[PDB]
RNA sequence: UCAGUAACGGCGAGUGAACAGGGAAGAGCCCAGCGCCGAAUCCCCGCCCCGCGGGGCGCGGGACAUGUGGCGUACGGAAGACCCGCUCCCCGGCGCCGCUCGUGGGGGGCCCAAGUCCUUCUGAUCGAGGCCCAGCCCGUGGACGGUGUGAGGCCGGUAGCGGCCCCCGGCGCGCGCCCGGGUCUUCCCGGAGUCGGGUUGCUUGGGAAUGCAGCCCAAAGCGGGUGGUAAACUCCAUCU
RNA sequence: GCCGUGUCGGCGGCCCGGCGGAUCUUUCCCGCCCCCGGGGUCGGCGGGGGACCGUCCCCCGGACCGGCGACCGGCCGCCGC
RNA sequence: GAAAGCCGCCGUGGCGCAAUGAAGGUGAAGGCCGGCGCGCUCGCCGGCCGAGGUGGGAUCCCGAGGCCUCUCCAGUCCGCCGAGGGGCACCACCGGCCCGUCUCGCCCGCCGCGCCGGGGAGGUGGAGCACGAGCGCACGUGUUAGGACCCGAAAGAUGGU
RNA sequence: UUUAAAUGGGUAAGAAGCCCGGCUCGCUGGCGUGGAGCCGGGGUGGAAUGCGAGUGCCUAGUGGGCCACUUUUGGUAAGC
RNA sequence: GCAGAAGGGCAAAAGCUCGCUUGAUCUUGAUUUUCAGUACGAAUACAGACCGUGAAAGCGGGGCCUCACGAUCCUUCUGA
């Protein structure tokens, strides 16, 4: 059943497979169906934008992916706390809330606190009957457009430092090398043992 | 001198010191509840795997008295939270006398 | 394209490309990769050495992000920045060294491969092989590690 | 996509996930328990308020329920007492008037132009002709039947075309409910034959048992679950 | 009247061209952290300019054939009425 | 028209550009000239360069000489050309480099002097490098998994009459 | 088995050969000894006949054979 | 005669007897043997140690030579 040189093959068709198959003869029909549910939804509601709330800025989980920025889930309260808005007020204003999200940095915390007040800067509200509790005049002179698109404040913005040019100094060109890693790794798998060999000198008495 | 491998790994970032979450506090003793479970070991009593366990703990062996709870309550680390509080109730029944 | 393939040109020949004697039936050697050691050994040897057995340590649940490190060796060390600065900052008025980082270009490790040119640079990566740094320190450039 | 990869398998034949990452959609919440409010709760029964095709707040009479109904309450913390600084809302319906987004949905009847001349055939829907306006209508030349091949003879196709009927969501009088916010102080804070362990069957890629189920043993509260090689110690991470 | 590839110039529109560039810009523009009611850019941030490189758009000068890029007049030699 | 076109601050991803080891991990540049530390078989500094070298090697270049109606006064050309040069791809070979290991010897370094790091010389194992050729689409052939070129059992199991 | 054919099998009939001059070596070592390697230099026609060759890729079919001189094994022998 | 089955081979030896002894050891390849030019097996030359014997040249990594033996997976042990 095999012949002259070729791949060895395990094709997974020993199981019954012709009674579960899924031809996508409706994937054009499902694309222009779920465009009607974006046409006749984003006009049906409001001058509120399409594509949902403001999402915060979020840095990725894998070592592979920690260098990059992603539209996360919700500002996890603290960003509602340093910026100072009420949590059940926030999700009717148009601000997403994700309570099980934590903050264990101060660098990333203020990165959304300015973002939230920046959203609150570019927000205009409609008071019901124009007595205006804590909203200004005529509707920002007008609503200027009907709907906004693909995210409020461009949630990617994968910005990068310029770091233009420098003069190599004395300390920078002599030290920071490969041997600073082989001894760095040697204080990762020869550190706990050297805690134990100093216990040998405290029991030598 | 940041380095991604070694002992001091990773990008140097500042750390937020903040009050811990309220689900993180689950099994604090909370004096109202200690009053219940101390009232209840004189209205209900003990079990017959620990009526025997103290009468091996007061006299003969404490390795085997651990090794008797080890067999009859699941893990070894559950049996070092039974043996050294079977002895404590036996202590306050002995040294309150 | 059934006009182009074989079975039109063969339509009329009796045995249809399969011989009178053997007379192609269904499965004369068993279905699949059968007969690994028994009667197709000469096929699995001589074209697939190594197919039969254990070799190494089992490793339950590896995650393909912990050992993630891509390599730019020093041929590609100047495709990272524009051509616009490899000559504009090539003028040695003083030690005007450009920086080059690879962790914004989707790379973590700098390896070695020949002909790094004579501009002194500072190259940022999380890992440097010791042929690569001695090509940077032997063109008067420094090799700054980062994480 | 990870990936026909880790892993499983007379490690043979073969089976074989998940996390990352990009997209579709993206809505969140309730209770028991610990506590305060003199059951402030609900069903049925009868009368009348007064309203449609009926459902209600009133007025009196039988139950449930203290072995615990209803308000506030849920782990993201909460409750009370302070102090301080802002604010009186929202909720459904009602006969109705104005929009409807393809301008809602359903229904019925309508809406362009040749049979004019010759000619062939049993029959024309064929052939040829229509001065200089190109015989005529084209937002209508899709299709169908009509004595044969039809933009024009008829249904009709086109058109944010009309008029006719019925129903949808969204005015404003009479309904009905109706103080939130930040700090400080104190107080409260949680689901058991369940978790887990021993064994046995099934199952999974889950491999020194991933899930499931039986039987035995049966928990604790700085406790417990998880951290993908059995285990003891030691920190930590996350979760409840 | 033409267009090919160029040197420049007029940067002519750059601060009323188009587009890029991990070129350059702590004296520029607010909101940050650091420092005893205010300052020191005190170093960079998020943001927003304008100086500069590279490449395609009007003008005058320069290059060769004026090539399917063509009209004009001039000539020889056709052709039709 | 269930088409077609566009996005790119939708390139996430796939395959490719880097291999090797069971693994922790490591991870592919030389050639010359000057000179120096006891040029110790071992070694080091400055510059030019830059994929090393031998043999074949299509093609291309130079080309002595040969070529015309009288003997001298010359030109682009053409025509064979002995020898000689630069030699593409590829083939044989020697040399080098990376990684795993094996044997042998000293040397150097210090986010801090150790059952630490880095190294050199010879021999070998590798699906490697030594100036990349891949990806996508389409077609043909071949080999398998699929009722799988059509037709064929004795049987087996589940649920029923 | 002293001897020992016929037919047969291998190599050889050149420029990738020869010769001279010079360097290398950590091998060999009375010895610029041996032996290898590398570099430069001088000379092409080297039995007969015939002929264009080398080289890589994918690969179908086939894997029951049979007959005849000749040489032969088992068999009394055979269209064995 | 050389452990045995035959055949090759062997004479101050490859036989007998004496003396010493552990080369029947540690490690990388290349090659041969049926061969597909795969494996195990066996065997041939080497190179690196470490040793034995002999005065010494040398000779030895099993038996004078041609046979005397066995994968994956699994279990066991030994090694840094
Ligand atoms: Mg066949
Ligand atoms: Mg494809
Ligand atoms: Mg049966
Ligand atoms: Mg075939």
């Amino acid at each position: 059943a095999p012949s002259r040189n070729g791949m060895v093959l395990k094709p997974h068709f020993h199981k019954d497979w012709q009674r579960r198959v899924a031809t996508w003869f409706n994937q054009p029909a499902r694309k222009i169906r779920r465009r009607k549910a974006r046409q006749a939804k984003a006009r049906r509601i409001a001058p509120r934008p399409a594509s949902g709330p403001i999402r915060p800025i979020v840095r990725c989980p894998t070592v592979r992916y920690h260098t990059k920025v992603r539209a996360g889930r919700g500002f996890s309260l603290e960003e509602l706390r340093v910026a100072g808005i009420h949590k059940k007020v926030a999700r009717t204003i148009g601000i997403s809330v994700d309570p099980r999200r934590r903050n264990k940095s101060t660098e990333s915390l203020q990165a959304n606190v300015q973002r939230l007040k920046e959203y609150r800067s570019k927000l205009i509200l409609f008071p019901r009957k124009p007595s205006a509790p804590k909203k200004g005049d005529s509707s920002a002179e007008e609503l200027k457009l009907a709907t906004q698109l693909t995210g409020p404040v461009m949630p990617v913005r994968n910005v990068y430092k310029k770091e233009k040019a420098r003069v190599i100094t004395e300390e920078e060109k002599n030290f920071k090398a490969f041997a600073s890693l082989r001894m760095a790794r040697a204080n990762a798998r020869l550190f706990g043992i050297r805690a134990k060999r100093a216990k040998e000198a405290a029991e030598q008495d | 001198y940041p380095m991604a491998v070694g002992l001091n790994k990773g990008h140097k970032v500042t750390k937020n010191v903040s009050k811990p979450r309220h689900s993180r506090r689950r099994g604090r003793l909370t004096k109202h509840t200690k009053f219940v479970r101390d009232m209840i070991r004189e209205v209900c009593g003990f079990a017959p795997y620990e009526r025997r366990a103290m009468e091996l703990l007061k006299v003969s062996k404490d390795k085997r008295a651990l090794k008797f709870i080890k067999k009859r309550v699941g893990t070894h680390i559950r049996a070092k939270r039974k043996r050294e509080e079977l002895s404590n109730v036996l202590a306050a029944m002995r040294k309150a006398a | 394209p059934s006009r182009l393939r074989k079975t039109r040109k063969l339509r009329g020949h009796v045995s249809h490309g399969h011989g009178r004697i053997g007379k192609h039936r269904k499965h004369p050697g068993g279905r699949g990769n059968a007969g690994g050691l028994h009667h197709h050994r000469i096929n699995f040897d001589k074209y697939h050495p190594g197919y039969f057995g254990k070799v190494g340590m089992k490793h339950y649940h590896l995650k393909r992000n912990q050992s993630f490190c891509p390599t730019v060796n020093l041929d590609k060390l100047w495709t990272l920045v524009s051509e616009q600065t490899r000559v504009n900052a090539a003028k040695n008025k003083t030690g005007a060294a450009p920086i080059i980082d690879v962790v914004r270009s989707g790379y973590y490790k700098v390896l070695g491969k020949g002909k790094l040119p004579k501009q002194p640079v500072i190259v940022k990566a999380k890992f440097f092989s010791r042929r690569a740094e001695e090509k940077i320190k032997s063109v008067g450039g420094a090799c700054v590690l980062v994480a």
